[PDB]
RNA sequence: ACAAUCUUCUCACAUGUUUUUUUUUAAAUAUUUUUGAGAAAAUUUGUUUUUUUUUU
């Protein structure tokens, strides 16, 4: 109702889920990975002037990143204090390793070493204080190969604050802002329920029209949802796009 | 006379560029001076006297018996041999022992530079066994350069009778 | 006489056309140098091709700059076979580099025919559906 | 009685059927030819009667060796030595073990000191009884042979008759245990569903570590050829935040039984144990059984196996697949991608090198694994020469293979 | 493989002992007023 | 004659100065 | 001079909130969708800071 005075959700999400399930067609390694739901939004104008190396945290009722995924936290020096805080807060099961900014820049400088570090963790969380420096010392090995640090806020230095920031980061999706009139975001997975996927899509659309799209719903031209290889049915189209 | 291949190999030394890079890494791992060691020890003594956990030191390895021992134990990553040891028999076996153990090695020019690194007047041989995690790439690059400029180069004159 | 094409490999970041030409001219005149660069972005493909005035000088630079440890990279200097030397070997060589600001060009670029195309695309989408 | 207290300390109150029909006759100095299955409780059957014998005669180190026990393989001998330590915890009679592949120069000094209860193997025992000067054995009054059918299966034909010609026969009590009665056993007595993974050697531990991480929420048991390998593997895994129980314990039988009982009661968890230790124990309903190392006795292994079974096989040991075809056993091949395999080899090597006890355990486990590998019955299938020692040390956390005397 | 099969001593995994002997000797001299402390040297 | 190390160091310095000026 | 300046941000606003942190080898090599309309969101994949005709 916010985009074009209509809410063509739920039914579109249910139809897409049914189509994905219908289109289904020894090994020793197995994982709970599922095909994500890709929501692509089209604007009539360039949303981004230039590429931004800072992920945008879009809150979603249904978490996208699994809570069992390994997370690596980058904190300001010294790293002993942050590591002790994580151990005290009980987040060691999620934040497997804490690496300082100086240690990350020095101890891992080779491209092969940077690639090995990136492939050893499923989620990379960076403190907001050292987020700008993460653009360097990481390079195209991480910031282009599906590893954009999440700007966690742990500047307070409290165990409860760190746990809250970790919970918020794990329970929210990350969207990269880049120069284009088009964006694509991860709204959910195949295992996610139709109602949960619709709620996540609505939250993503509301966030896009609020803090992403300068013109809000007026600047949004078309919105569609699809899978990794499935087609995108028209979820919402602007009735006054010509005007 | 005709120089045997074991002695003739000491006439071909590491070139200017690679030797310069070698001593640049080495100078980051110089042993603690007698003065610096004394200050660190009295600092711990004052802590002990008033009221009272460290890390393993990192430095270059020197001494002929020590370095030959490290090579035999395969603990050495790079062995640099002085090219002008006055009785040459002290190091004439070193390139072959470094070949048997598969230790990267080079013959650097003169022993005064090697001794200066270790705060002595003279060092016949230096060895690098451990580096900090930030110097792993620098040591690996030098090992490749030493191989390409000293081992990949030559390797045919060191089997030939030089001199004459 | 024979115009020796000495290639340089494992070029450290920064050892670009100006720096190479200046350094390699010291050994011998560098007629033409075209450091390889990406078509889109012009990022140095990290290898270049120096056409030394004489094959002798190119050979001399080969032996003195091969396996050369420059900033952690063993410069691979091998004189490019003059028989393998091509004509597009130095096409557009030594040019001030022109990676168009495509990102801005497409961005500044941003009617009825477009609306008709959108309607046709919508009809095609409906046909696909 | 000190023997009774040690038995209580070991954690044993009731006796087995083999012990019931052998302990009484043994206490009367009667030679017995026994036929008991593997893991039937024989360990207390032949050890405690000769310990009482040693106490009764008041043997001293100066008298030399009075009891000799012959074991087929090193791992079985080491377990028997471990049991004898538990039984002799309150006695002043010396004991020791000599085995092939061990420090012979050290064992000669041990034998000269005077070891009463000796646990050995035919190969090493014959060597020491011939060439070791100062080894006193003229007072031998009890000889025991275990797994005679297995012993003759190893290839100790020419040694068993050779060793008996040296050892004294008069007044000596004799014991012979053999599960299967072939024609050779009486000849010596008269004179006296599968799953396999083709994994490279250097990637063996990394695949196991990745697999155990994937199956953390299940019940997994792993069989490994040596107890020293078990101790190092458990200690290493506990050091990388992977809590895994082990049946090695502190070589205390009570702790091993307690650990096994806790593992069976627990719905989830991973336990490491050897094939020999697991031999004779009721395997619970475990989701995964893993054969990290090739079994010492494939004939026993195929009968023992008959939720999911996995076997780590090196590419050079693919001939064992042909053996499984000749045994008429169904099997399947499991494939793994190198991208899911954890690349913590560099971290593993750093951790081992930094810590003393971790490095000491790794060297012992590497040495024991190689010695167990070199003594396998299937020489054509598991050839130590075909094995690459550089890769084996890589799986143990070494940059270079440690120097072990084969 | 390494040439020597000798076991690794514990001295290579622990803080140096002869340095500790010197530290205790230096601490004794400070207690006995034989060696001027770093603060005393700095203030003088 | 001067070594190629000075050439690359000068370029990186110029790029470093260009970057700071853009700051 | 083989060293030089790639960000251990913030910004306001009212602790919250908000606004920021231009920065990312070389290639090879990838997603069907959005769409963007080469360009553009865009799985990406592998990978020596690797690297020879092929200048952006």
């Amino acid at each position: 109702e916010l985009l074009g005075s209509d809410a063509p959700l739920e039914k579109v999400c249910s139809a897409l889920l049914e189509y994905e399930s219908k289109r289904k067609s020894l090994l020793e390694d197995e994982q709970d990975d599922i095909e994500p739901v890709w929501l692509q939004l089209a604007t009539l104008k360039f949303i981004g002037n230039n590429r931004k190396l800072i992920p945008y945290k879009i809150a979603i009722k249904n978490p996208v990143i699994p809570s069992s995924s390994e997370a690596c936290l980058i904190v300001k020096d010294p790293q002993r204090v942050y590591k002790d805080l994580v151990n005290e807060a009980g987040l060691s099961k999620v934040v497997t390793r804490v690496i300082g900014l100086s240690k990350l820049k020095a101890k891992w400088n080779s491209y092969e070493q940077k690639r090995q570090l990136r492939d050893q963790f499923d989620i990379f969380l960076a403190d907001d204080r050292v987020i700008p420096m993460l653009p360097r010392i990481l390079g195209k090995t991480f910031y282009q190969k599906s590893k954009v640090p999440v700007p966690v806020k742990i500047s307070k230095g409290t165990a409860e604050q760190l746990k809250r920031e970790v919970v918020s980061a794990y329970g929210a999706t990350y969207f990269n802002s880049a120069p284009c009139s088009s964006f694509m975001i991860k709204c959910g997975h195949v295992s996610n329920t139709s109602t949960e996927l619709a709620e996540n899509v609505e939250s993503i659309l509301q966030f896009v029209s609020k803090h992403i799209v300068p013109d809000g719903a007026k600047g949004i031209a078309s919105i569609h949802l699809k899978t990794s290889q499935s087609i995108a049915i028209p979820l919402w189209n602007n009735p006054n796009l010509k005007e | 006379l005709k120089v045997p291949p074991a002695i003739a190999q000491f006439q071909k030394t590491l070139d200017k560029n690679t030797a310069t890079q070698v001593f640049k890494l080495l100078n980051k791992y110089r042993p603690e001076t007698a003065a610096e060691k004394k200050q660190r020890l009295v600092a711990e003594a004052e802590a002990v006297a008033n009221g009272k956990v460290s890390k393993k030191p990192y430095n270059v390895k020197y001494g002929l018996n020590h370095v030959v021992a490290l090579i035999e134990a395969k603990k050495a990553k790079l062995v640099l041999i002085a090219s002008d040891v006055d009785p040459i028999e002290l190091v004439v076996f070193l390139p072959a022992l470094c070949k048997k153990m598969g230790v990267p090695y080079a013959i650097v020019k003169n022993k005064a530079r090697l001794g200066t690194v270790i705060h002595q007047k003279t060092a016949a041989v230096l060895a690098v066994t451990e580096v900090r995690e930030e110097d792993k790439n620098e040591l690996a690059s030098i090992v490749s350069a030493v191989d390409a400029n000293f081992s990949a180069k030559y390797d045919e004159s060191r089997r030939k009778w030089g001199g004459g | 006489k024979k115009k020796g094409v000495l290639y340089v490999g494992r070029l450290p970041h920064g050892f670009y056309e100006k720096q190479m030409r200046m350094y390699f001219s010291q050994f011998g005149p560098v007629l033409r140098l075209r450091m390889s660069r990406n078509r889109k972005t012009g990022s140095s493909k990290h290898y270049a091709f120096i056409e030394f005035e004489s094959l002798d000088v190119a050979n001399v630079v080969a032996e003195t700059m091969h396996n050369y440890l420059l900033y952690g990279k063993l410069l691979q200097c091998k004189v490019i076979p003059e028989d393998q030397v091509h004509e597009n070997m130095f096409k557009g060589a030594d040019v001030p580099f022109k990676r168009i600001p495509h990102a801005t060009i497409a961005r500044l670029q941003h009617a009825d025919k477009l609306i008709t195309r959108h309607n046709r695309k919508l009809k095609l989408k409906k046909r696909k559906l | 009685e000190n023997i009774q207290k040690a038995i209580k300390e070991m954690g044993f109150e009731t006796m087995t059927e083999i012990q019931k029909r052998s302990i009484p006759p043994l206490l009367a100095g009667r030679d017995v030819l026994g036929a008991a299955k593997t893991g039937s409780g024989k360990t207390l059957a032949f050890l405690i009667p000769t310990i009482e014998m040693l106490y009764a005669l008041k043997f001293k180190p100066r008298n030399g060796t009075g009891v000799i026990i012959i074991s087929p393989t090193r791992e079985l001998a080491l377990q028997i030595f471990g049991v004898a330590k538990e039984l002799l915890k309150y006695h002043h009679q010396t004991f020791g073990i000599v085995i092939g592949g061990a420090n012979r120069r050290a064992e000669a000094d041990k034998l000269v000191k005077g070891v009463n209860l000796l646990v050995a193997t035919p190969g090493r025992l014959l060597d020491h009884l011939q060439n070791t000067k100062g080894f006193v054995f003229r007072n031998l009054r009890s000889l025991v042979i275990d797994e005679a059918d297995r012993i003759l299966e190893i290839g100790f034909e020419d040694e068993m008759r050779q060793i008996m010609k040296i050892l004294p026969s008069e007044n000596r009590q004799t014991l012979l245990f053999s599960a299967t009665q072939t024609t050779k056993v009486e000849d010596l007595a008269r004179i006296s569903e599968q799953g396999y993974v083709v994994v490279d050697s250097d990637k063996r531990f990394l695949l196991l570590f990745s697999f155990l991480k994937r199956n953390l929420k299940k019940k997994v048991i792993v069989f490994m050829s040596s107890c020293a390998s078990v101790k190092y593997m458990a200690e290493l895994l506990n050091y990388i935040d992977l809590p895994v129980l082990d049946l090695h314990g502190k070589q205390k039988q009570q702790r091993r039984t307690n650990t096994f009982f806790e593992f069976c009661n627990a719905e989830k968890g991973i336990l490491l144990c050897t094939n020999v230790a697991a031999r004779g124990l009721d395997i619970p309903a475990v989701d995964w059984i893993v054969q990290y190392d090739p079994p010492d006795d494939p004939r026993d292994y195929i009968h023992r196996v008959g939720g999911k079974s996995l076997m780590f096989l090196a590419p050079s040991e693919l001939g064992f697949l042909r053996y499984l075809k000749t045994a008429k056993v169904s099997l399947n091949e499991f494939e793994f991608p190198a991208n899911k395999v954890a690349n913590v080899q560099s971290q593993l090597e750093k951790l081992v090198s930094k810590n003393y006890y971790l490095q000491q355990s790794a060297k012992d486990g590497y040495r024991s694994y190689l010695q167990a590998y070199a003594s396998y019955s299937l020489k054509s299938i598991f050839d130590i020469n075909k094995l690459d020692l550089a890769k084996v040390a890589k799986s143990f956390g070494f940059a270079h293979p440690p120097n072990v005397n084969i | 493989t390494p040439l020597s099969s000798a076991p690794e001593p514990k001295r290579r995994f622990a803080p140096s002992k002869h340095e500790q002997k010197r530290i205790l000797q230096l601490a004794y001299a400070i207690r006995k007023g034989r060696i001027l402390t770093s603060e005393q040297r700095a203030e003088r | 004659f001067k070594r190629a190390e000075t050439f690359i160091n000068n370029y990186r310095q110029r790029e470093r100065e260009r970057i700071r000026l853009n700051r």
